[PDB]
């Protein structure tokens, strides 16, 4: 069991992008799409800090 | 005056640790290349100097040894006697001492 | 006169004399020993000796000057204010007429001109 | 609108004065305590009057 677990840990290290590279590129642009969507609708005080996240449901 | 008094010209940072007193870090201390990266860098300089920088070396070494003398009149005697009659300003330009 | 909120502690230490006193920043911990309620802005606490002055006014407004001001938190504020403006007046004059006594001054240990080295 | 009072500004022209008010107004952040307001803050509500340390009557007496 230690050998099998250590082997599949390597194959998922060397390989893995054959099956998981799409879900990482998907979450990469998703991580940027909601970030840009946050800057559009969010209260920023005189310094760049969102001090009112609970202003509305869309802000939270 | 306190016997353990020093004046330091560069910034230092002291540790805020109980029972100990030392300099834990230097502000804006940048780490250069490692000892291995510097070694590879120097090997490339030494290799080119070994392959392509050995011809005409005996003449330049004589000019360098003459210019380590105390007085200028002895340098001119060294250049004329040992370096085949070289000129003071001409040899100083070769060695890179001329502005 | 110090024209800022902060000063280098080493610039008020002597170079050729034993250092038996420092010029420390305001003791903000004494501000929390006042039992009553008061309004203090953080923009006034760093300038030298002024925090102790404002603490004295707050104590002399809450209490008076008789049998109520005589408590450890109020007397230390007045003593610190009087001592602070005395030390700063002495250090200020010494900085003005004896600048060579302090660390960091170019005259504490003068570097010679190149014409004095005989090269 | 801007309310006038005994304490006056320190500008020669009116354009300099109006520019100072615009700079100060553009930095105002309203903090109201009533719900259904675009600027609502239950906690961290700012005061609109500055406190001044003065010698009281017990002080001078
Ligand atoms: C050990 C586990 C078991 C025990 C668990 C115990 C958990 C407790 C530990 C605390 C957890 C850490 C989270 C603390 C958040 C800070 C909250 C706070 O201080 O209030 C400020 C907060 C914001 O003040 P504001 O009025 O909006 O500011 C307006 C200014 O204009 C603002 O502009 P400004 O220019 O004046 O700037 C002021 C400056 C001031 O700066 C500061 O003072 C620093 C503040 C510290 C926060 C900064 C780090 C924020 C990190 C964000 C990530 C947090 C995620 C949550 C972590 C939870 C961990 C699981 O900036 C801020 O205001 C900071 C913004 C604060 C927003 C907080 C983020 C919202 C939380 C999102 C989740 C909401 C869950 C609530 C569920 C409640 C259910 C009852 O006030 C409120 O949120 C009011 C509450 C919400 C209103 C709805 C009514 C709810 C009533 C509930 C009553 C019951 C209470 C709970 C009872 C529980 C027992 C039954």
């Amino acid at each position: 069991g230690f050998g099998c677990f250590s082997i599949i840990n390597y194959l998922y290290g060397r390989y893995g992008y054959i099956i998981n590279e799409s879900s990482q590129k998907r979450a990469a642009q998703d991580l940027l799409d909601n970030d840009m969507a946050a800057d559009k609708i969010l209260f920023k005080n005189r310094v760049g800090a969102p001090t009112r996240p609970l202003r509305s449901l869309d802000d939270m | 005056m306190q016997n353990t008094t020093n004046i330091v010209h560069v910034p230092v940072h002291m540790g805020h640790t109980h029972y100990f007193d030392y300099i834990d870090s230097f502000p804006k201390l940048k780490e250069g290349p490692t000892l291995e990266e510097n070694h590879i860098t120097n090997q490339k300089i030494l290799r080119e100097q070994l392959i392509s920088g050995q011809q005409g070396l005996e003449q330049n070494l004589c000019l360098r040894n003459c210019f380590k003398l105390s007085q200028k009149r002895y340098i001119e005697f060294c250049l004329d006697r040992k370096c085949g009659g070289a000129d003071f300003q001409r040899a100083a330009t070769i060695l890179g001492y001329t502005k | 006169t110090i024209f800022a909120e902060t000063w280098e502690a080493s610039e008020y230490q002597y170079r050729n004399k034993a250092n038996l006193k420092t010029l420390p920043v305001n003791h903000l911990g004494k501000l929390a020993e006042l039992k009553f309620d008061f309004v203090e802005y953080k923009a006034h606490q760093l300038i030298a000796c002024h925090l102790y002055e404002r603490m004295t006014i707050h104590c002399m407004n809450q209490y008076g000057l008789f049998k109520d001001f005589y408590r450890p938190e109020c007397l230390d504020a007045q003593y610190y204010f009087k001592t602070c403006v005395e030390l700063n007046a002495a250090y200020g004059i010494q900085k003005k007429f004896f600048p060579e006594h302090f660390v960091g001054s170019p005259y504490a240990r003068p570097v010679p001109q190149f014409q004095q080295l005989g090269l | 609108p801007v309310k006038e009072g005994q304490a006056k500004l320190w500008f020669s022209t009116k354009e300099e004065a109006d520019a100072y008010d615009d700079k100060m107004i553009s930095n105002i952040e309203l903090k109201s305590q009533d719900y259904e307001d675009e600027n609502f803050s239950p906690v961290f509500n700012r005061k609109t009057q500055e406190y001044f340390l003065e010698p009281s009557e017990k002080f001078k007496s």
